[PDB]
RNA sequence: GAAACUGCGAAUGGCUCAUUAAAUCAGUUAUCGUUUAUUUGAUAGUUCCUUUACUACAUGGUAUAACUGUGGUAAUUCUAGAGCUAAUACAUGCUAAUCUCGACCCUUUGGAAGAGAUGUAUUUAUUAGAAAUGUCUUCGGACUCUUUGAUGAUUCAUAAUAACUUUUCGAAUCGCAUGGCCUUGUGCUGGCGAUGGUUCAUUCAAAUUUCUGCCCUAUCAACUUUCGAUGGUAGGAUAGUGGCCUACCAUGGUUUCAACGGGUAACGGGGAAUAAGGGUUCGAUUCCGGAGAGGGAGCCUGAGAAACGGCUACCA
C-alpha cells in the first residue's frame, strides 16, 4: 500500500520462487487480498511517467501468479460489469445501463484486459465468464450507443467510440494469442451475432486504408481451417465483404496484400464441408474478377509475387477446368505481363 | 578532506611544489557511496548549483536489458560475483560500474515464452550458454550505471564475447 | 588483446550474436581531420584503446607540433623532444634551447627512436600527457 | 476565498495556454508549406 | 575573486565610450544582456554623454522609469541595459529613432533613422541547430533565438528582423562581391565588399574587403556583418559611408 | 535608403 | 504602517604584499572536457483510461514567527515553558482536445461514414543520424520520384523503441480596470501588468588548459620512486578531464641545452628613471591579474566562499 517502497515489494515479495514469496499453504488465504490490493493500483490515472510505471508494474506481476489466481484478478476487472442480464436474455441492451458512467467501467475493463494480454500473450487465460461474455458485452454496448445517441452528446459519442475501437482491438488480440488453444464453438454464434453482423453492411466502404482489427479478424479466420465456420454464416456474408473491399476502386496496397494472402490460404486449405465449396467458388470469381486493376495498384515486388502464387494455387487445384476461371486467369495473367518461372509453369 | 588539486602532487621533474594557496571548494572531493545489496536506502545531495546526486547506500532492484531481443526488464539483484577492479567489492558485495552480478531469471523467461511461445523457431533459437543460465534459474550481468552518482543500478546482460571472456575469467 | 582483467570493448558497440552478418567484431571508427589520414591497420585492426586518436573517445583540438622522438620505453606512449632557438638582444645572438614533451601514441602507429612525428593537442589523457600522436614519419 | 478575480485569472491562464497551441501548430504549418514549396 | 564582478573601474572601461577620466571614479558597468560588455553601449551613457539630455545618472533613472525610452521595440528601465551593435532605439515623446552603429573611428554614432527604418533591424546568423522536438532554430549575434528558420539560411549569414514581432523578413548569404562592415580590431567601422572568404582549418578564417576608395584590408571573419549587395546596403549608413 | 533630414532660439533682456 | 516571516544581497567594494622562482604573471590557445544565480530571446492544450463512493467556485498543520502571558542567568545581537494566527514559507493535489489519411456525395471557400496517432525530467540498453529527353492539357498546369543539418573532426544536434525512478516539472500566487455576449442568470466570456516554472540559446562569470618567456648560486651533479614518482587497465570522486584517490600492473620521468637543492630587503605586469646607442636600475603604491585577513585545520548556507566586519577545533 505505502508509495515510495511499492516497486520493491512487487519484486521481493511477488517473484515466484522468491526467499520472500508466499508459501504454497499460505496461498489461499493471502492472495484474494493481493489481488485486490493490485487492483486498487490498477485504477490510477496514467498522467505523469511515474503513474504509467506503476500501471505497468501492477501488470507485470500478472505472470508470477497461478492461472487460477490470474483468473480471479480479470474477474474482479468484470465483477462491475453488469452483463449477465444481456447473454440471459436474446441479447438486448438496456437503456438505463446505457450511460457515460457504464461506458467508462469498460474502457478501464478492455485496457486492463489489452494489458494483460500483451504481457501474457498465448499464456493468457481465456474463460467465458470471466473475460470473453464481460467483454462482447462491451463492444455490444458500444455499437448501442453510437446508434442510438444524438449527435448532441458528443462526449458519449466520443467515448463510446473509443470503446468500440478497444473492444474490437481486444478481440483481435485474443483470437491471435489463444484462437488455436481455446474451443469457441459455444461462444461462435453470439460473437458474429454480436459484433460482425451489426457491421458487415459497411465493412466494404470501412476498410479502404489499412489493415483494422475487425478486418485482421477476418483474415485470422481464413487462415484457419477451424474457424471458417465463423465465413460460413449468412450465406458467406463476412467472405463477400472482404472482397467488397477488393472490389472497392480505391483500396489502397496496404489493405489489398493481406485478403489475397488471406484468400490463397483458403484456396489451399480444402475443409470438409458443402459450405466450403460454396465459398471456394465465392472466393474465386471475386477475386479473379477484379484482379487486374488491383495489379496495377501494386507497387512492391512482393505484393506482384503473392497475387502470382494465387494464381498457381488456383491452377493447381483444377478450378482453371472452368471455361470462365480459365478465360480470366489468362486475362489476369496478361496484366502482370503488361517469378518469371512460376508464371511460365502457369501458361 | 578529500580534495583532486593537481598542485599538492610532485611536479613532472620530480620537484615538489609549494602550496599556492589555501584548498578550494570548486575543487572539493566527498566519501564514496559502497552501495551494497539491501532494503532500497538512496539519500540525495547537494551540489554545485542547483543540480542534485542520489547516493545508492543499498538497492535490490536493477533494470536489465537484453540487447539481442531489444527488450528491458526490472530484476532482483542476486549478488555480486566479479569486479575487474578491486575484488573485495566483490567479497564485500559492493555494487558499482562494471561489476558483474547475477540477476533472476524470472520476468525474462516469461517474456520469452509470452512472445515466441516456445519454453518462429529459428527465431526463437538463442546462444546455447544463456540457455544454461536460464535453465540454472540465475544470469550473469554486468552493470552499465554508477550507482554512486545516479542511484541506479541498471546494467545489461552479458552475451557472446563478452559473456565467454567472463566466464573464462570466472 | 585480452591483456587484462577487464574486458575491452569500445563503448557502446554492440554485436548482435543472433544476427552474425559479420565473422570480423564491428569496429567504430573515425577520421581525425586536419587531412590526417587514418591508417587502415586502425581501420581493420583488433587493438582496443580509448585514447587512440581515430578509435577512441578523443578528439584533435589546438596546436599541431611537430618533434623528434626521444623516448619509447613506457606503454602506449612516447617523450619527444622539440629544438628551437632563443634569442639573446643584449649580446643579439642565439641559444640552443630543447623541451620533452610526453604524447600518447595509439598502437596503430610503429614508432622507433629517431623518427619525426607530428602530433595534435587533445584532453588531458594523462598527468603530463596533452598530445596524442598524429602521424609518423 | 473564492472570488470572481481568481476565477478570472485561471480562465485567462487556460486560453492563453490554449492560444499559444494554436499559434505554434500554425507556425509548424507555415514552416511545412514552405519545406514542401522548395522541395 | 570569488564571484562575479559588479564594480567597474573608469580607466578599465571601453576606451569608445568616451568617459572623462576625472569625471569620477567609477564608470556604469553594464549590466546582463544581449550584448558583450566590451561592445555595447548602456543606455545611461547613451542618453547623457551622447544626446545630453540627461545630466546626470538621476534623470537618466527617471526618463528611463517614465517609460520612454524603447530598445528592440520593448520598454527598458535598466539604466545599465547593454544596448549594442544594430539595436534601434526609440524616443516617441521627442519623435526620434536611432540605430546604433560605430562611426570610421570605431565609436557609437548617433545615427537618425525613420520609422519605416526602425521597423527592422538585421542580425547575424551565429549558430543554426536543431531544438527540442526537432525544431531548426537560429540564434543572431543579439541573442535572438528565432525557430523555423529558412533552411538555406547558414552561419555568417544576416537577416533582416522584423522588431514588431520577431521573424525573418529576408536574409543575404555571405558571399564574394556582397558588402560589409567591420565590427572589430583596427578597421572598426570600415565598410566594404569582400574578395575572397580566406579558409584556414583549425584556425581563424580571414576576409579581404576591398573599399569604394579600392583599398585592400584583411580582418578575421568575426569581425565581419553582411549588411547587403554593393550598392544597395539594407540600413541607412552613417556619414562618411564607411570610408577610411 | 536615405537617413532622416537633420532638423528653440536665443532671447534677450536687458533691464536696469 | 512599527515588528516578524518570506525573497534578494552580504562572495561586490576597500586594504596589504606575508607566502609564491614555470608557481603567479604577459602574450597566445582549447573546452568535441564542465558548472553558471541574474539579464535577454524562444519554449509545455497530452481527449480518454473501473471505487465518479469525485474539492477545483481552489486541499492540510502533517505550523510557526511577530504577538499575549509565566520565567532563568552577574553578564552577551543568550533564551526555556504555555497560548495564538498568515504565505509566492512548508506539504499535497484536479478540472469535451488536436493531427493524419480519407470511401461516399459534391465539383468548390467543399461536407465527412469511418481506419488511425498523442507530455516532459532521471537511468540503462538498442536503432537512425545516407533517356518522365514521356503523356495530355485550357497551354498555364497536372500525372510518377525526391525527403534531415552542422563541424576539420565526433558515440554531435535531433529522433525512435523497451523498461526504470523514496524522482522532478506541467501557475491552488498578486495589482489595476470593468469591456463583450446573450436564453437575465451574482450565467458565459474578456484587457493592461507583476511574480513564479521545464529545456535551449545569449550574457555576466568560474574551473582547468596548449606554446614561449623569469634574479643569484656548480665549492648544489645527479634527482624522483619505501609514504605516486612515469605510464597502462578498471573503479571511486567531481560540474567535469586527469595518479585527483583507490586495486593490479609494468619501470618508468628530468639532467651540463644546468635537472634537483639553496638564497632572494621575489607578488607579476602596464610602467618610471637614466642613456647618443647598446644597456643598467627601480616598479608596496591611482589600471589588470594572483594570494591573505594573528598562525594552522575543517565546514553550514547559498548559483557563486574553504568567507573570516559567517561558523567549529588547536597554538599565541
Ligand atoms: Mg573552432
Ligand atoms: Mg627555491
Ligand atoms: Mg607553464
Ligand atoms: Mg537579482
Ligand atoms: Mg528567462
Ligand atoms: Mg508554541
Ligand atoms: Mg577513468
Ligand atoms: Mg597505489
Ligand atoms: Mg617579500
Ligand atoms: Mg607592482
Ligand atoms: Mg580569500
Ligand atoms: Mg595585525
Ligand atoms: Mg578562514
Ligand atoms: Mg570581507
Amino acid at each position: 500500500l505505502d508509495d515510495t517502497l511499492f516497486k520493491d515489494e512487487i519484486t521481493t515479495f511477488l517473484t515466484e520462487n522468491g526467499s520472500q514469496s508466499i508459501k504454497a499453504e499460505d496461498e489461499k488465504v493471502v492472495m484474494p487480498y493481493v489481488l485486490r490490493i493490485f487492483f486498487g493500483r490498477a485504477q490510477v490515472p496514467p498522467t505523469s511517467g511515474q503513474k504509467r510505471s506503476r500501471k505497468i508494474a501492477v501488470i507485470s506481476v500478472l505472470p508470477n501468479f497461478k492461472k487460477p489466481y490470474i483468473n480471479d484478478f480479470l474477474s474482479l476487472a468484470s465483477e462491475r460489469l453488469d452483463y449477465n442480464y444481456f447473454f440471459g436474455n436474446s441479447h438486448q441492451i438496456n437503456s438505463s445501463k446505457a450511460t457515460l458512467k457504464t461506458i467508462r467501467r469498460m474502457t478501464g475493463f478492455v485496457n486492463i484486459v489489452n494489458s494483460t494480454l500483451s504481457v501474457l500473450r498465448t499464456n493468457f487465460p481465456l474463460h467465458t465468464n470471466s473475460v470473453l461474455q464481460p467483454l462482447i458485452y462491451s463492444i455490444a454496448m458500444a455499437y448501442y450507443v453510437l446508434d442510438t445517441e444524438s449527435t448532441e452528446e458528443v462526449h458519449l459519442r466520443k467515448m463510446a467510440s473509443n470503446l468500440r475501437q478497444q473492444g474490437l482491438k481486444c478481440l483481435s488480440s485474443v483470437f491471435e494469442f489463444v484462437g488455436n488453444t481455446f474451443d469457441w464453438s459455444t461462444s461462435m454464434e453470439d460473437i458474429y451475432a454480436v459484433v460482425v453482423k451489426p457491421r458487415i453492411s459497411h465493412f466494404s466502404d470501412e476498410n479502404l486504408q489499412q489493415p483494422s482489427s475487425l478486418l485482421r479478424l477476418f483474415l485470422y479466420w481464413a487462415h484457419n481451417p477451424s474457424l471458417y465456420q465463423f465465413l460460413y454464416y449468412d450465406e458467406f456474408a463476412t467472405a463477400t465483404a472482404l472482397m467488397d473491399t477488393i472490389s472497392n476502386q480505391h483500396v489502397k496496397e496496404a489493405v489489398i496484400g493481406p485478403i489475397i494472402e488471406a484468400a490463397d490460404s483458403i484456396i489451399r486449405n480444402p475443409v470438409n464441408d458443402d459450405h466450403y465449396v460454396d465459398l471456394v467458388t465465392l472466393i474465386c470469381t471475386s477475386c479473379l474478377k477484379i484482379l487486374p486493376s488491383l495489379y496495377v495498384k501494386l507497387s512492391d515486388s512482393n505484393s506482384i509475387s503473392t497475387f502470382l502464387n494465387l494464381l498457381v494455387s488456383i491452377t493447381e487445384m483444377g478450378f482453371i477446368q472452368d471455361d470462365h476461371v480459365r478465360s480470366r486467369l489468362i486475362s489476369s495473367l496478361i496484366s502482370i505481363l503488361k517469378d518469371t518461372q512460376k508464371i511460365l509453369k502457369i501458361l | 578532506g578529500i580534495s583532486r588539486d593537481s598542485r599538492h602532487k610532485r611536479s613532472a621533474t620530480g620537484a615538489k611544489r609549494a602550496q599556492f594557496r589555501k584548498k578550494r571548494k570548486f575543487e572539493l572531493g566527498r566519501q564514496p557511496a559502497n552501495t551494497k545489496i539491501g532494503a532500497k536506502r538512496i539519500h540525495s545531495v547537494r551540489t554545485r548549483g542547483g543540480n542534485k546526486k542520489y547516493r545508492a547506500l543499498r538497492i535490490e532492484t536493477g533494470n536489465f536489458s537484453w540487447a539481442s531481443e531489444g527488450i528491458s526488464k526490472k530484476t532482483r539483484i542476486a549478488g555480486v560475483v566479479y569486479h575487474p577492479s578491486n575484488n573485495e567489492l566483490v567479497r564485500t558485495n559492493t555494487l558499482t560500474k562494471a561489476a558483474i552480478v547475477q540477476i533472476d531469471a524470472t520476468p525474462f523467461r516469461q517474456w520469452f515464452e509470452a512472445h515466441y511461445g516456445q519454453t518462429r523457431a529459428a527465431s526463437a533459437k538463442i546462444e546455447s550458454s544463456v540457455e544454461s543460465q536460464f535453465s540454472a534459474g540465475r544470469l550473469y550481468a554486468c552493470i552499465s550505471s554508477r550507482p554512486g552518482q545516479s542511484g541506479r543500478c541498471d546494467g545489461y546482460i552479458l552475451e557472446g564475447e563478452e559473456l565467454a571472456f567472463y566466464l573464462r575469467r570466472l | 588483446v585480452q591483456s587484462e582483467r577487464a574486458f575491452q570493448k569500445q563503448p557502446h558497440i554492440f554485436n548482435n550474436p543472433k544476427v552474425k552478418t559479420s565473422k570480423r567484431t564491428k569496429r567504430w571508427y573515425k577520421n581525425a581531420g586536419l587531412g590526417f589520414k587514418t591508417p587502415k591497420t586502425a581501420i581493420e585492426g583488433s587493438y582496443i584503446d580509448k585514447k587512440c586518436p581515430f578509435t577512441g573517445l578523443v578528439s584533435i583540438r589546438g596546436k599541431i607540433l611537430t618533434g623528434t622522438v626521444v623516448s619509447t620505453k613506457m606503454h602506449r606512449t612516447i617523450v619527444i623532444r622539440r629544438a628551437y632557438l632563443h634569442y639573446i638582444p643584449k649580446y643579439n645572438r642565439y641559444e640552443k634551447r630543447h623541451k620533452n614533451v610526453p604524447v600518447h601514441v595509439s598502437p596503430a602507429f610503429r614508432v622507433q627512436v629517431g623518427d619525426i612525428v607530428t602530433v595534435g593537442q587533445c584532453r588531458p589523457i594523462s598527468k603530463t600527457v596533452r598530445f596524442n600522436v598524429v602521424k609518423v614519419s | 476565498l473564492v472570488t470572481p478575480q481568481r476565477l478570472q485569472r485561471k480562465r485567462h491562464q487556460r486560453a492563453l495556454k490554449v492560444r499559444n497551441a494554436q499559434a505554434q501548430r500554425e507556425a509548424a504549418a507555415e514552416y511545412a508549406q514552405l519545406l514542401a514549396k522548395r522541395l | 575573486a570569488r564571484g562575479p564582478k559588479k564594480h567597474l573601474k573608469r580607466l578599465a572601461a571601453p576606451h569608445h565610450w568616451l568617459l572623462d577620466k576625472l569625471s569620477g571614479c567609477y564608470a556604469p558597468r553594464p549590466s546582463a544582456g544581449p550584448h558583450k560588455l566590451r561592445e555595447s553601449l548602456p543606455l545611461i551613457v547613451f542618453l547623457r554623454n551622447r544626446l545630453k539630455y540627461a545630466l546626470n545618472g538621476r534623470e537618466v533613472k527617471a526618463i528611463l522609469m517614465q517609460r520612454h525610452v524603447k530598445v528592440d521595440g520593448k520598454v527598458r528601465t535598466d539604466t545599465t541595459y547593454p544596448a549594442g551593435f544594430m539595436d534601434v532605439i526609440t524616443l516617441d515623446a521627442t519623435n526620434e529613432n536611432f540605430r546604433l552603429v560605430y562611426d570610421v573611428k570605431g565609436r557609437f554614432a548617433v545615427h537618425r533613422i525613420t520609422d519605416e527604418e526602425a521597423s527592422y533591424k538585421l542580425g547575424k546568423v551565429k549558430k543554426v541547430q536543431l531544438g527540442k522536438k526537432g525544431v531548426p532554430y537560429v540564434v543572431t549575434h543579439d541573442g535572438r533565438t528565432i525557430r523555423y528558420p529558412d533552411p538555406n539560411i547558414k552561419v555568417n549569414d544576416t537577416v533582416k528582423i522584423d522588431l514588431a514581432s520577431g521573424k525573418i523578413t529576408d536574409f543575404i548569404k555571405f558571399d564574394a562581391g556582397k558588402l560589409v562592415y567591420v565590427t572589430g580590431g583596427r578597421n572598426l567601422g570600415r565598410i566594404g565588399t569582400i574578395v575572397h572568404k580566406e579558409r584556414h582549418d583549425g584556425g581563424f578564417d580571414l576576409v579581404h574587403i576591398k573599399d569604394s576608395l579600392d583599398n585592400t584590408f584583411v580582418t578575421r571573419l568575426n569581425n565581419v556583418f553582411v549588411i547587403g549587395e554593393q550598392g544597395k546596403p539594407y540600413i541607412s549608413l552613417p556619414k562618411g559611408k564607411g570610408i577610411k | 535608403p536615405r537617413a532622416a533630414k537633420k532638423r528653440a532660439k536665443g532671447k534677450n533682456l536687458s533691464f536696469k
